[PDB]
């Protein structure tokens, strides 16, 4: 995936290669920059979907917000569509299915716009036809916008011809009935993402806030090395939760001090009971670092 | 004339239904043809000629309409225009499209600041048939055994 | 909303499609800023003329601010400064804030400002540029986009702008107006506030002197605590402050935690001494922040 | 200085309309890099073939390299390598440094070189290029902008070109020319440098040996004194060293931080054994900080 | 970095496998020779048209060649002769060395010839030849690669070739140019000298 | 006997001379490799002969190399 | 075993006849080496990180070895290291013989290794890699093939692997891992060995020594024979030295001859003092050889 930026000379023809090969740079920056500070810029930023139809089978998802692996950026609410309805009728058989936003790969030789035909591989982008107003006048007229051949894929069958990313998980209820799973987080790449790991962290600060306020009042060096990680944790995770709107690793490495420390007077946990960060599979590593920081707190 | 063609499948090494050397095959991206088109060049002295030819002007609509019987489905054809820059209208912006107007790929040629050579320009390709899909597979055939 | 086109090959060139991809590129930028600053808006430099302002004329002589939607301002780089804002019509008030303003943008269009007038005002002014080509040696003229920047008064109806404050006057002894010293704009970066950057430099010299005095002294339990939590703090606010160009919401994490720590040894402060971090109104933020470090460490 | 250009229904599309509008975009990327970043440049990658230094041939096989004014150059994915650097003519040297240059943008244009005969350099290459079309099948030739690279010694006027070092070459036990062992130019990621990276690894395992005995061993007062910095710090150096591909400036302030806390027990070493952070010269920053810390956990 | 193929059944055919496999046998080989010989590389022939010297004109016949990177160059087998060397801009000089140069290969990829100009130049040319399949009675043309050799002077710049010396020619008493016959290039096989 | 070094071309028709050439090259490589160090790099590693049958005018080989 | 393929006419593209080509390559290779040394074959490098073994565990950093098979390895160009060697399981031993263990080739296929479990371990792992094309400008992935290597104990059961000694642990006086100061792997490359460059460099300055002593000094029969063995052996030894990148067996033969002559000037020792060359264990073969030569030039 060469990218040849374009050359504009005194007089030349206009070519579709310089403004898709210009397109490419510029979203190559952008990448570039988010890598700066960032080892993993990429995950969900959003998903939502409509369960009224759950019960019969279908999954019909009404907002995604995700940044791929490649620097690619979907919106289904400000410049993209949503995907096709996903039929579970096909995994009956599983109490579990796992489901993931799947993009087509791009092809380096070309043929990746959707012409209707059928072909074994995918194509990335289709062509719509809509009405987009001029901004600097007060004419509209029709013109040729990209979007994305988005569709919703099991996560257990083959996906090599796609890039993807998890959005949801869902689980047989009771009932037999499919039912979205209580707790399931997706790769995250703002922590608004997954309201389930909200919750957790903001019973997590509650609880911190508790135990400070209780040993400040009840005042060896173990009583303030305890408190002093407390107050000096606290008014930084807790600016980090009032705006929920960042990458986790950021998230993750105040929490990692947090219990590195509570770990120095423990003599029942092990040191090395801090997850390392996995950006695929968040699961292993938030939920477990938080029980971990409760039992630390409730062992004063 | 030389045109590129998708493959249906990509070439690849099998065990139970290998690939012979004697369909001679090529690397799985495209193969190329060299038996399916024609390339016409076309060359005016006017200006009056050249607005006709391009796409939109009547002489390019004639054309196509007369090999549309002429060669019908046996060729595509390739046209492209050779003219002096000097005939050729400089590219601008329109919040309406137009039969008339530049197209990006073709005769979208940016105005020149003063600095006539000969431009050659696409004029657009006759097909009459598109190879789209509506198969439909099948349901039954010919079958008689004769 | 953002329309990306497709290009290809027998498209027509139309300006939505100039327009749509331009503004797709800086949802882009704006989007990777987002995924490490809470507020990545406000106030890069800001610098006014002084000279008239006894003759109620505030008259800007640089502008640099990010626009809480992604829109970039610059009147060095590539753009102009605002017309002088004409006191004469405040001068009953003792205090006036000043806001630069820049209309919203009209979703249904007409947002160039062809000298029409109407009920709401428009952002885009078109500007004739004789600019020189950098490949060739030719020049010639192209039309440039400015934006239509004004200077308002903050107690002014602004509904039909987006707003991000730039400077403070009062009412000096004379009766003449003048510049408030202690005023602080939504920042981008620590210099584009001397009046902080003093107060900071204040800071680490306090700091470094008592650390030093603390050293010297090597109630030895209690001057470790102390030692410890001084010794973390200063290697990484000097570096901080050496060069003044990042996002104060960094600068407030790391003098937030050694806040945090002075506080375990203080008693009579209250734990909640800490303010929360404000971008829209960081006076209520850094200033009480600062005099409680000053004050810990001076006890 | 950039003209963003003003897309109208009646407008002519002009060649300064397209470079003044990449501009902007560069220009806006880096405004916000700059926003957490202090100096958001140098180098990505310098790999180079040590097989020909032997026979006095310097020939870069992967440069990236971000320039001090946004310019990004990378010729794994849309450029072209420099030219053989030739080591004959520095027979008389026992050291020589080599800087990446890039020649100055011209302002007043004449930027691209049409093989004419010019006192300064040309900084853009044009070269034709067989380019395929992403949406359907077909290719066609376009102008492809490749930049005036080139490979120039540190000790030579370099007033015309931006540079940013890229290798050191050193005399082997023969005479010949080898690359030197320990040397970092300006990084922009840690990966950039496998001498750096092999000796913060091994602090890593330092820090976790010590750790592990004082956890072991858990008057005693300083035992937990120390341990908690080292349990602090781990969990973080370890993520930020498993996977390094972050800007330095996280590194600096963590190890700094480890460094001020472990300062709090040494009485040998002073508080300002902490170097500061320079990103020009990364050599005079970071092997003496990893020293100090050695030195510290050591004891 | 030699990327060693995976042949598999669903493995897709791809010239870069053909390519790296080239490169790993070559490797091989050289790491074999190594194990008893200190320098693999040098002459083996370097054989000349020295009757045209009188008319500054220098003109290889033969020549085989390793060169110090493995690269092996066999005129009488696979390589192309290089163009005749034009020595009317010697006038001034009364000995000149002369080399055969390579050029080196560019690791990012754009190592053929695709008839361009370049700042650095191309190692690889293709050429339509007409092979004999051996094993039937058939013939086609396919592509082939042929180094792409020059033959260039000591004195010039030759910054962006490997070389290996072939012959030295000095000012006879007639003033005349000759080959010295007492020049010996890094040999690789006694008989080439 | 010429050996040539085929170009593996993407999207050239392939032919079964660029095989037998890629064989000989390397065949030629390895040969080429072997007479630096030896004059005469060739003749006889193994030559076992069953002469079970030899008094009945029969000789045959069970290993040769 | 090796079955050449037949490219002629109608070939059909069958996957083995890739790999046995592949084969006979390698095969040919290997004879060629035999034409000239007996055991072409052993360590090029062994370069392992010293940091981890406080902490139980040995990893290597540069890896390059010819296997028995002429199986080519090197970490640097081709392959990748091996996993972590954990020591726990060997800590109640004092002294540890650590060898590269490559899995022996199944003739009967099985030989990749697709992240199934079996009682005969695979050779051969599948890595994606995006390889840059040489002659034209296109970049694709291919499916690269990696040795599937490891590290083992030599105490442990090897049945199933091809190996060779790559480095040795002790412990030292305080209970800690160290790698043993005087271990010699089998060598391919003279210079694999640091400690083995330092004793030969010895060797050589004192030869020149006595020489040139013995030269500028020129019972008279004596003094003019021991120069000459001395004169005749040392242009010779020089250049083996001076550019150390050969087979061992070079260096052995040239070595034995000037102890051969050595020791018929002297009648304090036995004529068979001589060490028979052995490949696997180089330890007893060159530091007794280069000790007798050195007390044979010291006696001069």
């Amino acid at each position: 995936m060469k990218i040849y930026r374009p050359l504009w000379e005194d007089g030349a023809f206009l070519m579709p290669q310089q403004f898709q090969q210009q397109a490419a740079w510029d979203v190559h920056l952008a990448d570039s920059v988010a890598r700066m500070g960032l080892a993993h810029p990429w995950g969900v930023v959003a998903a939502e979907f409509d369960d009224s139809l759950l019960p019969l089978s279908r999954l019909n998802a009404t907002r995604l917000i995700v940044r791929f692996p490649d620097g690619t950026l979907i919106d289904t609410e400000r410049a993209d569509n949503l995907p096709p309805v996903c039929d579970l009728s096909t995994v009956s058989d599983r109490s579990l299915v796992d489901i993931v936003l799947a993009l087509p790969l791009l092809n380096a030789n070309g043929g990746n716009l959707d012409n209707g035909s059928e072909s074994e591989r995918p194509r990335r982008w289709k062509s719509e036809r809509v009405n987009v107003q001029e901004l600097a006048g007060h004419e509209q007229s029709e013109v040729a916008v990209l979007r994305h051949n988005l569709t919703l894929r099991m996560a257990h069958q083959e996906n090599a011809a796609w890039l993807t990313c998890p959005v949801t998980r869902l689980v047989r209820d009771a009932q037999g009935q499919w039912c979205r799973d209580p707790r399931f987080i997706p790769p995250l790449l703002t922590l608004s993402a997954s309201p389930s790991l909200m919750t957790e962290l903001a019973e997590l600060l509650h609880h911190l806030q508790a135990r400070r306020q209780r040993l400040m009042s009840m005042r060896d060096v173990s009583l303030f090395w305890l408190l002093n990680a407390l107050n000096s944790a606290e008014p930084v995770l807790k600016e980090l939760l009032d705006m929920p709107y960042r990458h986790p690793e950021l998230l993750y490495r105040e929490l990692a001090r947090l219990a590195g420390s509570l770990l120095t007077f423990s003599l029942e946990h092990n040191v090395d009971a801090v997850p390392a960060y996995h950006h695929e599979t968040p699961e292993n590593v938030f939920p477990p670092l938080l029980s971990l920081l409760n039992r630390l707190l409730e062992a004063s | 004339d030389r045109r590129r063609i998708p493959l249906k499948t990509p070439l690849t090494m099998r065990v139970h239904h290998p690939v012979s050397l004697k369909s001679r095959p090529v690397m799985g991206d495209h193969a190329t043809d060299v038996n399916g088109q024609v390339l016409l060049q076309l060359s005016t002295q006017t200006g009056s000629e050249v607005q006709g030819w391009l796409p939109g002007g009547h002489l390019y609509s004639d054309l196509l309409a007369l090999l549309h019987v002429y060669l019908g489905s046996r060729l595509d054809v390739r046209l492209q225009l050779c003219v002096e820059r000097s005939l050729l209208p400089d590219a601008r912006l329109s919040c309406r499209p137009a039969a008339g107007s530049p197209q990006l790929g073709r005769t979208a040629v940016m105005r020149t600041q003063a600095k006539a050579r000969v431009m050659t320009i696409s004029l657009g390709r006759y097909q009459r048939v598109q190879e789209h899909y509506q198969r439909k597979e099948t349901q039954e055939n010919g079958d008689y055994r004769w």
